[PDB]
């Protein structure tokens, strides 16, 4: 229920997706 | 000594973190005359407090003027002037402060161990960059997970101006040496920044094992 | 690989412990890092201690750790010990997950305190102990037994009236001094291992029983470390007290059997594998005798006792000693020829190594004799000295300079093959043994027979030499005790280097010597006797 | 187990040892052991700038095993000076790791004030110091 | 104001990459003029020089004095004791010095850029960190491929003293911004730090697109002969 | 029959394992008698024996005369010019040896005993084979452990210079017989092979059953991402 | 609480940088 | 030059492979006239003119016999003595011809090249030795395959007596050089070596790469 909690979730996939692309774009080159 | 009477704006981690706000003016240079009037043309809102000489440049007795609760001013756009008067001569001296513009934010970087650290198993250093800032002040501090660190547990340095040619803008960078297990085991650590150009004034970087590209390799073994 | 260090620790709470690791003195382990950590069950040894400044939170204010790079060791300090402090540790170099290390046991037990109802009596193995067991007065003339608390049942083993157990007949004694002494004693002698535990002293069968509860613990003794280079040499000195000053002392290396293989007595015996490289000296009016183990070998490490008793071997009741020995392998001792065969008649160079830091040192050339104990008198010296029968035949240079001297022996003989050791004076004493052999042949220079010579007359002598000492040079040098050196006396195709003596006087007489040397080395030599008559 | 060779060029070790037994020869077994240590993180030639990673390794017994050293041998009064190996090319092998005891050093040009220096830079720091 | 002494180390750049080795005494708080008198404990061929003076701070003559030639004493092991007398004096001051002991070598990072700036792809930072060293005077220097790059190209930062885990140390850090096409094209960047406990006075790292991290790397190994007498 | 003049090089075996290069200078086609007379241009060791003059197949005469000395010189390069004199004729012929040039290097391989005869045990076959040298000239020895054994014990063959390919060169091999029992329990044999060629004039080679062909070997590939030292 | 307000902005750091890598990815094709 | 009587016997390869297997009995060194007289004790009704009639090394006369219309088929064993005289003295000489038995058989070995020069990748040895038969008369032959190779392609060794035990015995070796990049295909290689001894008189042996099957080679790979 903390907002802190979700908040770290919510950064955690947003990391998690910024490592997909990081990926994707390399990959292409 | 010498007159020289100069302007201090307010301290960037009580604007940001802070209630109050210092705002300081003072006259160095005199080593007499101890009753120097410290006259604000923005005469408003709190009162000027002013504070006995301390011993300067061992021949002066520097006296210093505040005008506190002044930070919404400040922030708004309101133009500090300071004036003073000495008896060495009839020509008063004023000073003025006020906020500069053409701010840029800050770009944060976290950089994790080198891989030559791991194998001594013991602790293991992690980089926080800021860089690009055109205001010379910020503020940078460290997490472990959730809780805090005390401020004697990592090292700072003082923000620099670096070698650019377009326009002026300044680095910092500091240093959180962590326990190997504590990498190991899958806690992460972050880097926070304060600046003024931030819309919230406060940003941070993360950093945690396995993150990132994967770094598994493919042999091919022959043997003819 | 060739790091050591001690291989169990044992202490208790409150105490602060010392760990010494070894290693190789080059350069890079001078220079290198040195660590101690603490292995687990996941595999990975979690550093502990660093020589670059770390010391983990746990060992703040208590440990540290010294490095001492012209020894080859560094130390570990520890304070404050406690239960959790037992585990497996290791030294080691450089990173950890390599091999470069040594294992290390910790074990910490709980300490006494509080139980002052029973006493405690610590002594050495094979040594004599004394317990005085008060009775209260109104006992007299009452039995006084002794009882070892042995399994579920406790026995006798000692009675005032002359009942002996028969685990300790022999040597277990019971007084009851005069002079109006109301305590008596129990003296046991030659303790053994099983001799301890719990014991418990009865004063008669009556309802008074002034038992007093005491307890009994033999000490063995902790092995001395000693890391040595391989073809180095090793000293033991063993040093028992005065109480077995005339009792045959032995010394020997535990085995895979928990028995003993002796390697030497005091009764003339000896191993066949350390012919020519073992010393036994004489003790001192201490007791104590040294050990010297020279030309050391892969095989040469393990667990050494020395012991005193009489039958000359290790049986229980008799005091012992432990070291402890590694051979390093990575040795920087050079190589030389431990066997050297010579020709009767002929003649033999021998390089001796020593210390490059010692150059100002005295060197020595000794025989060794067998036949006793172990012996190994001198022969030469490099300061004027040599022997009486050795005149003319033998001499020492320090000619080639950088940690190398040279014997010249001369006029070989079917006796004077056995082993050799070569001294110096240096604290760094590697010894080196080489071994002569005789075999049959012929010498390579000629010279002739035993020369006269005529007073006030000129004489000339040949010295013919073969076709592969043409690319040497050829000497001639007079001897004597201080050396010889070399004349401005000829030359010719591959023969007849000669010496001449334009007029001849009393002094002329002795020895001389033809010889080829390579500038620096040197080479085979023959030994011509000129004498003067009248 | 007897060490046939350790190579430090190169990082392998290779041991042999013989299991016989009692009966027939074919119960009887020779075995062989190479321990092999691939670096990931040094260069082709052991210099700055060079080929970005080296990611070809060849291993030939025959190399491995050369001995460029020579030896005294007595054959029948005498004492001779012998060669021991076909393969000893007079240093120039293309080592894949760095030696533990030798220091690998390179040199590089710094300008100070108005004059330039070849300054002298250790790869390997704990190699070698001045002693 | 109140008079002082002080005694200045030679500075880094010079004893590393220079021949005078230059120490110096200074003297503050003169009070009218300047009449004194410097000299040191040893002499031989210790050519002193005063020159002319200066402005001090609140106004006032600072007059200091310089000792060249002192290299070899100083790697040696020497002490230097500077002692002045001035005019206005009753007691000569006096400073000694001597070269720092418990010195811990530097160890150097070079870190690859981070990966959310080889995205955008318009200039990338390349960072050195030297760590744990126990005196606090370092140099940090740039190579791209053999060259080095002018001073006025990088950003190094003051020698600090970090968190105590033991004994004191210091750090330093530095950063280059280099082309995104010159990363990416293949070419390596080398840091140089020099410090006095280093062996050789200097060491470097080097760093190019792929060292740093496998990240899909294809190793290949052969293994012709296996059974073929080695011997 | 016919005149006709050689002179000979000296032998390996006395060159190398030992120091005396003595010459040798035949002249064939005596007419009647032995009124024959040699000169050598080094006329160092005039004590050039001269043999008896012995006769040839079916009445045909020769005489052969031996000039001495140490190998030193004739390494250096000299050169001799033997001339004979015989009486058929009144004019002298001359013939001039000097050390060979453009040489080369001995290949020494030692080959491991065949399969099929291992099965048998009762002996085994180890041959020595030297190739690819230039001059014509080689000696060949065998050693168990560290003692070398007698000549009668092994078979040589001597050198036969092999098809072309390219340039001249030669190649000569060896046997020996070894008990079953004690190749099988561990023992070393070496092959010594000297050539006027090689740098140290001598090489070896030496052979077991553990640097023999296993019947199994186990491969190992380690990784090591963090440096490569080999510790 | 200064910490809550660094993640937010963190977050949204993180948005704009995902955003950016899409457009990057957009324009190689 | 010193007259005497020699008696040869017939060339292996000859006695082998061809039809026209002839024996000698020469008589070198001659100083007369035609003066021969030549006879041989088989009479099965063949051919037994004199050969060529000719000179000799350093002024010598020679007159040779031979058997042009028999292949030699002494195989039972034909003493084939050998008579001749001559206008000298009343002293008739003869030669001494017998079949000696003591026949063992040859043992070929063929082993394969050295490693050292397969690491080169430029040519490889291939040797054949034959070891343990009592006639010192051998003859050795190669092929690639199935087909021969010249005899100018390969080096053969003079045959010699090993030393033994009692029993004599003689060996000989040969060796072939052949390029690394067909070795290494996988072209099969032969030695063959004739002797009077054998059965067939002809014993092949074969060698090629990856002959040795039972080497256990394994291997495995960490982190
Ligand atoms: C080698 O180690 C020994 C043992 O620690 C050192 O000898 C002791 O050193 C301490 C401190 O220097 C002294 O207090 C002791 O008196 C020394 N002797 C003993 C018996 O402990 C020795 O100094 C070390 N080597 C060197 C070169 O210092
Ligand atoms: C040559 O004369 C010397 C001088 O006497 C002989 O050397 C001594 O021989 C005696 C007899 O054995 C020994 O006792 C002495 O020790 C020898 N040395 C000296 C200095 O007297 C020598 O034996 C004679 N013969 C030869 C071949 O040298
Ligand atoms: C590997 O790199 C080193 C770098 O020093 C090379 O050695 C230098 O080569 C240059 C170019 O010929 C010479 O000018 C230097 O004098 C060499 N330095 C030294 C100390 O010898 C080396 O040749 C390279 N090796 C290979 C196989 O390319
Ligand atoms: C080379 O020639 C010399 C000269 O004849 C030989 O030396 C002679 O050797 C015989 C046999 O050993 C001795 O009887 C003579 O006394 C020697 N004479 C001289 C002057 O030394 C020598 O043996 C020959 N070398 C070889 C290898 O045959
Ligand atoms: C100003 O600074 C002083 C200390 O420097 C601090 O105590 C005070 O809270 C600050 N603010 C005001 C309004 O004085
Ligand atoms: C290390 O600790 C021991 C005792 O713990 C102390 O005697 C010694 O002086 C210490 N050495 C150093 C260098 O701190
Ligand atoms: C005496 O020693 C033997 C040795 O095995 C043991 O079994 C026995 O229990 C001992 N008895 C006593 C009374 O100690
Ligand atoms: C040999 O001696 C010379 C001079 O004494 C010296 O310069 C050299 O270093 C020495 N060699 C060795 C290996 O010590
Ligand atoms: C030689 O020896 C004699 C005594 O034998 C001695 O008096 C003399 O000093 C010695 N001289 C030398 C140079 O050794
Ligand atoms: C040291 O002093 C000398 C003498 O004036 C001067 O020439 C030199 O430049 C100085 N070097 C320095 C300050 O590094
Ligand atoms: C590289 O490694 C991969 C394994 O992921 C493999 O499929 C490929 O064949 C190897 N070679 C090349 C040229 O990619």
């Amino acid at each position: 229920d903390p907002q802190y909690r979700a908040l770290m979730g919510e950064n955690q996939d947003l990391r998690k997706r910024e490592g997909q692309y990081q990926d994707k774009i390399e990959e292409l080159e | 000594c010498h007159p020289r009477l100069s302007l201090h704006r307010p301290a960037l981690e009580d604007l940001l973190l802070g209630s109050e706000a210092n705002l300081t003016c003072t006259l160095t240079g005199l080593r007499d005359a101890s009753g120097v009037t410290f006259t604000w043309t923005p005469s408003s809102g709190k009162s000027a407090v002013q504070g006995p000489p301390e011993r300067d440049l061992c021949g002066c007795y520097s006296v210093s003027s505040v005008l506190p609760g002044c930070a919404e001013p400040w922030n708004h756009g309101k133009t500090f002037t300071c004036t003073a008067a000495y008896p060495e001569s009839k020509t008063p001296l004023t000073a003025t402060l006020s906020k500069s513009g053409n701010t840029f934010r800050p770009e944060v970087h976290l950089l994790p161990p080198p891989s030559e650290e791991l194998a001594l198993n013991e602790l293991v250093t992690l980089t926080c960059l800021a860089r690009g800032f055109s205001p010379k002040d910020v503020l940078v501090r460290w997490l472990q997970g959730s809780q805090e660190l005390p401020r004697e547990k990592y090292l700072t340095w003082a923000s620099r101006q670096e070698p650019s040619q377009g326009t002026t803008t300044f680095a910092v960078t500091s240093i959180l040496r962590v326990a190997a297990e504590d990498w190991k085991k899958g806690d992460t650590f972050s880097c926070m920044v304060g600046h003024e150009a931030l819309p919230l004034a406060f940003t941070q970087k993360t950093i945690d094992r396995l993150a990132g590209k994967p770094t598994h390799v493919n042999v091919s073994v022959v043997m003819a | 690989s060739p790091i050591f260090g001690p291989e169990e620790v044992n202490s208790v709470e409150g105490n602060s412990v010392s760990i010494t690791c070894y290693y190789p003195p080059t350069s890079v382990n001078r220079h290198t890092r040195k660590y101690w950590c603490r292995q687990g069950a996941r595999g990975g040894c979690i550093t502990l201690i660093s020589s670059e400044g770390y010391v983990s939170s746990k060992y703040a204010g208590r440990a540290n750790l010294t490095n001492f790079p012209e020894n080859g060791t560094f130390v570990v300090n520890i304070a404050q010990l406690s239960q959790d402090d037992s585990g497996r540790y290791k030294c080691g170099l450089g990173i950890n997950s390599r091999g470069l290390s040594f294992d290390v046991s910790l074990e910490v037990s709980q300490g006494p305190g509080l139980l002052n109802d029973t006493k405690v009596y610590t002594v050495d193995l094979g040594r004599t102990v004394t317990i005085n067991c008060p009775f209260k007065t109104e006992n007299a003339q009452k039995r006084k037994s002794l009882y070892k608390q042995i399994g579920l049942y406790p026995v006798l083993v000692i009675d005032s009236s002359g009942y002996v157990n028969p685990n300790y007949t022999g040597r277990i004694r019971l007084d009851i001094q005069g002079t109006g002494q109301l305590l008596f004693s129990v003296v046991i002698n030659q303790l053994r291992l099983s001799d301890a535990g719990q014991y418990l002293c009865q004063a008669g069968d009556d309802s008074n029983s002034n038992k007093k509860n005491a307890d009994l613990q033999v000490l063995k003794p902790e092995p001395e470390l000693v890391y040595e280079d391989l073809r180095g040499s090793v000293t033991f000195h063993c040093a028992l007290g005065p109480e077995v000053a005339n009792v045959a002392k032995f010394l020997c290396r535990q085995s895979s059997g928990e028995n003993c293989d002796v390697v030497v007595n005091t009764l003339g015996k000896r191993a066949p594998a350390f012919e020519g490289r073992i010393l036994l000296n004489p003790q001192d009016k201490d007791g104590s005798f040294s050990v010297v183990i020279t030309g050391l070998r892969k095989e040469d490490a393990g667990r050494y006792l020395c012991g005193a008793h009489s039958d000359g071997q290790l049986q229980e009741g008799s005091p012992i000693q432990a070291w402890q020995l590694f051979v390093n392998e990575e040795s920087t001792i050079p190589r030389s020829p431990t066997v050297v065969k010579g020709v009767a008649g002929g003649s033999v160079a021998v390089l001796c190594p020593y210390n490059r830091k010692e150059s100002k040192s005295i060197k020595y050339w000794c025989l060794w004799e067998g036949a006793q104990n172990g012996r190994c008198p001198l022969l030469v010296d490099s300061e004027g000295w040599v022997k009486a029968q050795y005149e003319g035949r033998l001499s020492l240079l320090e000619e080639p300079g950088n940690g190398t001297f040279t014997v010249i022996l001369n006029q070989l003989t079917s006796r004077d093959a056995g082993f050799y050791w070569c001294l110096t004076n240096g604290d760094t004493l590697w010894r080196t043994t080489v071994e002569i052999k005789i075999i049959e042949g012929e010498p390579n220079l000629k010279v002739p027979g035993n020369v006269t010579a005529v007073l006030g007359e000129t004489l000339k002598v040949p010295c013919h030499f073969p076709c592969k000492f043409s690319s040497y040079e050829k000497y001639w040098c007079k001897w004597n005790n201080t050396g010889c050196q070399a004349l401005p006396s000829c030359d010719e195709n591959s023969r007849l280097v000669s010496l001449t003596l334009n007029l001849v006087t009393r002094a002329d007489e002795g020895w001389y010597w033809c010889g080829v040397k390579q500038g620096h080395f040197y080479g085979e030599t023959a030994a011509v006797y000129v004498a003067v008559e009248e | 187990r007897i060490v046939l060779v350790d190579n430090k060029c190169k990082c392998a070790r290779i041991t042999s040892r013989i299991i016989r037994s009692s009966e027939d020869p074919n119960e009887d077994i020779v075995e062989r052991n190479i321990r092999i240590i691939v670096p990931l993180n040094n260069r082709e030639n052991i210099s700055d700038p060079t080929s970005p990673l080296r990611t070809r390794f060849v291993y030939h017994l025959s190399d491995l095993c050369k001995k460029c050293d020579p030896t005294e041998v007595e054959l029948d009064n005498q004492i001779v000076t012998a060669t021991q190996s076909n393969i000893c090319d007079e240093a120039t092998e293309t080592c894949y790791t760095y030696d533990r005891n030798k220091c690998y050093t390179a040199v590089v040009p710094l300008v100070y004030g108005g004059e330039t220096k070849m300054v002298e830079t250790a790869l390997t720091p704990d190699a070698c110091y001045p002693d």
